[PDB]
């Protein structure tokens, strides 16, 4: 599910703010990769 | 001092002192502090590790 091939195409760099990720509402950190990101 | 007697007999006594004082002091004290702190990534480990 990685990205390079997208990249090797368009050239373009790829949005590091990403949703669907896990968060300790504790701690308030980020966790871990809950939704699938294609 | 000045001493005439029977307008013969003069006598002069000037007598001078002079004092002269100077101090200065000066202090300069400089202190400086730069502190950076960059924090990049956060790397975390998958908990699908093995």
């Amino acid at each position: 599910t990685g990205f390079q091939i997208c990249k090797n195409a368009l050239k373009l760099p790829v949005l590091e703010v990403l949703p669907g990720g896990g968060w300790d509402n504790l701690r308030n950190v980020d966790m871990g990769r809950v939704m699938d990101l294609t | 001092t000045e001493l005439a007697l029977f307008s013969r007999v003069n006598g002069k006594f000037s007598t001078e002192f002079q004092r002269m004082k100077t101090l200065q002091v000066k202090d300069q004290a400089v202190t400086t502090r730069v502190q950076v702190r960059n924090r990049i990534y956060t790397v975390k480990t998958t908990p699908t590790s093995e």
